[PDB]
């Protein structure tokens, strides 16, 4: 059942990526505006 | 409506009750889902002649309700009648529980398998390589190489 | 009629059972009203003699009233139901806010300054 | 815009509360005072 | 012109809404409709009227007379541009747009007023145009178009004093704040009654006196009614010609409680047949009842309920059902007894009642912003 | 191959988890570092200070003053000054060498 | 023929103008960008499909003389649609069938000719593996069949077209649904065809073996993919389970699928409504009114809104059960006014204390309340009228005889006038005593609630909530920070020129 066992993990792992990566891009750009305030 | 006749103590009503617990397992699945779970009582009462099919319908009904191990320990102890039927969309639901539970057990048993080891059921270990025999004989060896690492053996 | 306070019109329906016997059902409906009035005898009532609240259920004068008058209060006296209408012990509690609000004020400062 | 997928099918407010009060109570209360003086 | 134009709007109210009274009002308005070149504002008023089957020749003599004044603008706009004054095309019809405001609808007015608004460089012609925009904003009840140009009016008066452009302006918010149910502003706009001149819309100044006294007896209490409208020489002599209103106002002040309702029945009936109070005639008296009740009740504490029959208004059970519905309404701070036949008062602080109106507005504003933040950002 | 499709894809969840924890450190650490320079800039205001007068501003954060030495200048600001405390004809402070608003 | 040949010939090409631009742009896109590269979590073809649902609802009405839609089917159904060098001839076929309508006559599809318009996915190397094409090439004929619904010996043409779509649906259920959004894009096509699968069956057919088919449709959901299959398969599960007495309500308590956590703002908005009536119909009052209100304010900007006509009725049924009542006509419309006047007259009686005034409603508009299906809720308001009355009377009068309240409430009996007051203190509406021997009910003047904790509870509900919306106005605000391209320090060149100018001064 390698169709219904192994491929059931590729379908799951991509769901954790597609919001925790969005969590970073919101957060690092939040620092990036803050870093612009510091050096200036 | 067959849930009310679960206190007869004549056993032949229970095999007449479990005859309806499979084909219409989706509509009064609403009913005997959380209110009645009296499978484990007759499962432990020394009849037996049943408790085989009794653990199937609780492996059905605790599956969708997130109690996967409650289904899985019943899926272990149900025996042959649980594993006699694998031509459905339900066999993908149960090997994604058991083999996943198997490999997350064996990672712990990759650490310390000696001393306080877990009660590895022979059905818990015997459908691992059986499905791996289903992989050795169905021509796929990009995944026969795979689970052979994933068994950590 | 059991939803609102109405009790007499309930037992006018116990004068009107048209369909079949309904006997075991209204007798439980007797019993769950018996403790209800023995519950609701405990309101702010004055002295009542042994006739007025003696007939509020059904009974003329058996010893069944002594079963109720010794179950709860309204003490058997000289034709009297004694009122212990106190309701005095519970107030003047600053501490119950002072435990709970000290929790809530900190919860205001959680979603006020620290980034979430 | 303006879709709503269909599965099934001042000048106004203060007088509404005033319509609530005298809905059926003394609309043209004009002449009963002429008839209450000799009674009361 | 728009100077006799408000009487038309009252007479249209006089036509329809009194249902049996629909015969002399359709005669005297038609006496003004099929003359003075009126074409537009009465087609549905003819449909609210009877058939009047031959009005076609009545229209054709007037739509031609509409055109004759229209084409003499068309005979002026080429002679005024050949030797130009201060845009004498516009400068001619900046006075003749108000005719076309009366004769046509707002469209011939609105594109010509905003035309000539860019013409004049002093506000003395601008600010008179804005007053023309206000007065049509009342007939077509343009409650959103008055909000713009009132600020656009008020922004012009500050340079100069312009008190005939200010004190006239205060009348327009005064009739607007009484058009809406806002009485504590309408007595505040009608505060002066000195420079309020013998105007066009309340052609009797004494009618303006009747309006400013009816709103004053709600809006202010009696440390201020006992100084402002009882002592004003400008206000005492103008209702000295009125036997009704003088008796109606003073009975509240003289504590003549029983005769107070007698003329209150007169005013409220008159308030119904009057235009512009008839949207809120039921709201007036129920505020004047509760003001006449609580004035008497806050003097004493142990006043029996059978004393108010023979001194204040007859009918004991009439007083009973009336006071029961106002205490239950949450006002009129007292507490009535029933079987020992007495009315008891209390006194609450200005804390619980002042807290009550805060929690209404706090819920209302949060209802506004939570619904807004869902609408924007998808 | 298919076996690498999950093993390499779980390999980066290992790698992704640090980064959101990492910027979580810097949401607070720069604030404790920005406040160091927030007070550090006011060394310029120290003692030897001269007096000019505000005239106008070209734009945000840059203006034109006239010194009490008579000559006008095109100067810079200091950012902590509330700009809405300026210009009736505002007497200002200027740096004695670099000659900007203080 | 002059009336024919001047009014009939422009209804073919002007739809052919817009049908080469709305679904041909969808067919040019959703074949090559759903089965193609991607149409991600921010897709466009789903909203484009929404635009090709809402347009064709009121687009077609007529029985299609001049083959104006009757010739679209032998045009649009002969489509291979495999790849661009084989559809470059199909792009000509979007014009080649136009002269079939024009030079000649086509086959006029009038209630009979839908059988030779459905058997085509064998014709000219058509497939089912490209189900972003074929599931759309299911739906593109599956809509305008059932858009008119036409219900005159047609149902089997709808059904056979659904069976062919069910053949695509089972291949969606089984064959290769991983990461092509074959489940995701067709869960909409599942959900959108279900409303035509329902209204046919809610007209002339059964309802309940589709339910067991829907459970297996729900069984395959949430295991393989976990978006918009958890959502629509539960509102479409509820739609007659509410309207039946089957168990289905404590099931939806122990349903884990209560949250799909995102459901495209229109199926999510009524999702809280369908479960909002569930707590209402089984007596859960105070919990229901907050998910009724949330079901009202997540709704779009349309006008013909007859379900919003229903929730605005139902939302303040349950608040009459609790006591609060807003002004319901605060958004009154030319279409809302006639749907309020019986129901607005109902709450006229509740805010009063009269008893048979409720009965003057319940015969005048008893038949209308069953037509809306709300009568079992209306019948229990007699308990709430009398608790509103006893609060009104005890707050108005202080020392009132119990043999006076009954004649005012037209109770016709003083012997139970004690008895409602007994439960009024048991429930705790009024506090004070009754002199049962005399007959008067005294009440204490309870003033100064200002020195009590209870207005802080009105604060603490609203303090914390307004701090939440300040958080959401931060959490929904930091997305347009983007393209902050480069914080430049000062220069390369002018920095070097600054260094050269400094070196000049040091030499000086």
């Amino acid at each position: 059942g390698l169709r219904q066992y192994y491929l059931s993990k590729i379908e799951e792992l991509q769901l954790i990526v597609n919001d925790k990566s969005q969590n970073l891009r919101r957060l690092q750009a939040q620092r990036n505006e803050l870093n612009a305030k510091v050096r200036l | 409506g067959i849930i009310s006749l679960l206190d007869e103590d004549e056993p032949q009503l229970k095999e007449f009750a479990l005859h309806k617990l499979n084909a219409v397992v989706n509509d009064f699945w609403a009913e005997i889902s959380e209110s009645v779970d009296k499978i484990e009582v007759l499962y432990e009462d020394e009849g037996f002649r049943s408790r085989q099919f009794a653990a199937l319908v609780a492996s059905k009904v605790f599956y969708h309700l997130g109690a996967f191990e409650e289904s899985l320990n019943y899926a272990l102890g149900a025996g042959d009648l649980f594993n006699v039927n694998d031509n459905s969309e339900y066999v993908e639901t149960i090997i994604a529980k058991c083999i996943d539970h198997y490999t997350k057990q064996c990672v712990e048993n990759a650490d310390l398998p000696e001393g306080e080891k877990k009660p590895i059921d022979q059905r818990l270990e015997g459908i691992v390589n059986k499905m791996f025999q289903r992989c050795l004989d169905d021509h796929k060896y990009k995944q026969a190489i795979g689970i052979a690492l994933e068994t950590r053996r | 009629y059991l939803m609102e306070g109405s009790y007499n019109k309930v037992f006018l329906a116990k004068g009107n059972i048209p369909a079949e016997s309904y006997t075991f059902f209204i007798d439980i409906l007797l019993d769950t009203i018996r403790d209800e009035i023995a519950g609701c005898i405990e309101k702010a009532y004055e002295k009542i003699l042994f006739t007025e609240a003696t007939r509020i259920l059904f009974f003329n004068t058996p010893k069944k009233m002594t079963d109720y008058a010794k179950k709860r209060g309204w003490v058997l006296g000289p034709n009297n139901y004694y009122s212990f209408a106190s309701q005095q012990q519970k107030p003047e509690d600053t501490t119950i806010p002072s435990t709970e609000l000290a929790k809530q004020v900190i919860e205001y400062a959680r979603q006020l300054e620290m980034i979430v | 815009m303006s879709e709503k997928k269909q599965p099934v099918d001042e000048d106004n407010w203060d007088d509404d509360n005033v319509e609530d009060d005298f809905s059926n109570q003394l609309r043209a209360e004009l002449e009963k005072h002429g008839y209450k003086m000799e009674t009361s | 012109p728009k100077n006799p134009d408000l009487r038309i709007a009252q007479l249209r109210f006089l036509l329809s809404l009194p249902e049996h009274r629909g015969d002399a009002a359709v005669r005297d308005e038609l006496m003004a409709a099929v003359r003075d070149n009126n074409m537009a504002p009465y087609y549905e008023a003819l449909c609210k009227s009877l058939d009047w089957q031959i009005d076609v020749d009545l229209l054709n003599k007037m739509k031609k007379a509409n055109e004759d004044e229209l084409k003499r603008l068309d005979e002026e706009l080429e002679d005024a541009e050949k030797n130009l004054g201060e845009s004498e095309i516009r400068d001619a019809m900046m006075a003749k747009a108000e005719y076309l405001c009366r004769i046509g609808d707002k469209e011939g007015a609105l594109t010509a007023f905003r035309k000539t608004y860019d013409k004049t460089v002093a506000l003395g012609h601008r600010l008179d145009i804005v007053f023309y925009l206000l007065r049509i904003g009342l007939f077509y009840m343009d409650n959103d178009l008055i909000t713009r140009n009132t600020e656009k009016a008020k922004s012009l008066i500050e340079e100069g004093g312009d008190w005939d452009r200010r004190n006239r302006l205060k009348v327009y918010q005064g009739l607007y704040c009484v058009a809406i149910r806002d009485f504590k502003q309408a007595a505040e706009l009608f505060l002066d009654t000195v420079s309020t001149f013998t105007s066009y819309e309340l052609m009797d100044y004494k009618t303006f006196v009747t309006y400013t006294v009816y709103v004053s007896m709600i809006a202010l209490e009696r440390p201020d009614l006992r100084e402002k409208v009882i002592k004003g020489a400008e206000i005492l002599e103008v209702l000295h010609s009125l036997p009704a209103v003088r008796q109606y106002l003073f009975s509240l002040y003289e504590c003549r409680y029983s005769v107070f309702f007698q003329s209150l029945a007169v005013v409220e009936q008159e308030m119904k047949k009057d235009w512009l109070f008839a949207p809120h005639y039921r709201y007036y008296v129920r505020e004047m009842r509760i003001h006449a009740y609580s004035q008497l009740l806050e003097s004493y504490r142990s006043l029996t309920l059978g004393y108010m029959a023979e001194a204040f208004g007859v009918g004991v059970e009439f007083i009973d059902q009336e006071l029961s519905r106002f205490i239950a309404a949450g006002r009129l701070h007292c507490k009535i007894d029933k079987v020992n036949e007495i009315v008891e008062t209390n006194r609450p602080d200005s804390k619980n009642w002042q807290y009550q109106e805060t929690i209404k507005k706090g819920d209302l504003l949060l209802n506004r912003v939570q619904k807004l933040s869902r609408v924007i950002n998808m | 191959d298919l076996y690498s499709r999950y093993k390499k894809l779980q390999q980066e969840l290992e790698f992704l988890e640090v980064q959101e924890e990492y910027i979580k450190d810097e949401q607070k650490n720069l604030k404790k570092e920005f406040l160091h320079a927030q007070e550090e800039v006011k060394r310029i205001q120290s003692i030897p200070l001269v007096i000019g007068q505000f005239l106008e501003a070209v734009d945000q954060n840059t203006a034109i003053v006239g010194s009490t030495t008579g000559s006008n200048y095109y100067v810079r600001i200091l950012s902590t000054i509330d700009r809405e405390l300026l210009k009736p004809n505002a007497s200002v402070a200027l740096h004695k060498h670099s000659n900007a608003l203080v | 023929p002059p009336g024919g040949g001047e009014q009939e010939p422009p209804p073919p090409p002007a739809p052919q103008d817009v049908e080469m631009k709305e679904e041909a742009a969808t067919g040019g896109g959703s074949t090559g960008e759903a089965d193609g590269k991607t149409a991600a979590a921010a897709a466009e073809h789903s909203q484009r499909e929404l635009d090709t649902v809402t347009l064709e609802d009121i687009k077609e009405h007529v029985k299609q003389l001049e083959k104006a839609v009757s010739g679209k089917e032998p045009r649009f159904v002969l489509r291979a649609l495999r790849m661009l060098p084989s559809t470059s001839r199909r792009l000509n076929h979007y014009v080649l069938y136009k002269a079939v309508q024009g030079f000649f006559t086509s086959n006029n599809a009038t209630r009979d000719f839908l059988l030779p318009f459905l058997e085509e996915p064998m014709d000219t190397e058509a497939d089912l593996q490209f189900r972003p094409r074929t599931g759309k090439a299911a739906s593109t004929p599956l809509l305008p069949e059932v858009e008119a619904y036409l219900q005159l010996l047609v149902v089997i043409f709808m059904m056979n077209s659904k069976r062919y779509k069910e053949a695509q649906k089972i291949s969606d259920d089984l064959m290769q649904k991983i990461s092509t959004q074959n489940r995701r894009a067709l869960d909409l096509v599942a959900a959108k065809c279900y409303y035509y699968h329902a209204r046919v069956y809610e007209f002339l057919d059964k309802l309940d073996v589709v339910r067991s088919f829907l459970h297996a449709r729900l069984r395959t959901a949430t295991l393989r993919h976990d978006a918009d299959g958890q959502a629509t398969l539960l509102n479409l599960l509820l739609r007659n389970y509410l309207h039946y007495s089957l168990y289905d309500q404590a099931e939806k308590l122990v349903s884990k699928s209560v949250f799909p956590e995102q459901a495209n703002n229109n199926e999510w908005a009524r999702y809280l409504y369908y479960t909002g009536r569930i707590k209402a119909i089984q007596l859960e009052y105070s919990e229901a009114r907050r998910t009724m209100t949330n079901a009202l304010r997540k709704a779009p900007q349309h006008t013909a809104v007859g379900f919003k006509q229903t929730v605005h009725k139902l939302l303040i049924v349950v608040e009459l059960l609790l006591g609060e009542i807003p002004d319901r006509l605060q958004f009154r419309q030319p279409s809302l006014k006639r749907s309020l006047m019986p129901y607005f007259l109902l709450t006229q009686a509740v805010r009063t204390g009269n008893l048979a005034k409720f009965n003057q409603v319940l015969d005048q508009f008893g038949e209308k309340f069953q037509a809306d299906g709300t009568y079992t809720l209306i019948i229990r308001l007699r308990h709430n009228v009398i608790k509103t009355g006893v609060r009104m009377i005890s707050l108005s009068y202080s020392r009132i005889s119990l043999a006076d309240i009954a004649q005012k409430l037209q109770l016709d009996s003083p012997e139970d006038a004690e008895f409602i007051v007994a439960k009024a203190i048991r429930d705790g509406v009024i506090e004070a005593s009754i002199n049962h021997e005399k007959g008067y009910v005294q009440s204490k003047e309870m003033i100064d609630i200002y020195s009590t904790r209870e207005p802080q509870l009105a604060f603490h509900q609203r303090i914390s909530f307004c701090l939440d919306i300040h958080n959401m106005s931060v959490k929904a605000m930091r997305f347009p920070p983007k393209s902050y391209n480069k914080d430049l320090e000062s220069a390369e060149e002018r920095r070097e020129r600054e260094q050269q100018d400094l070196e000049f001064a040091k030499e000086m």
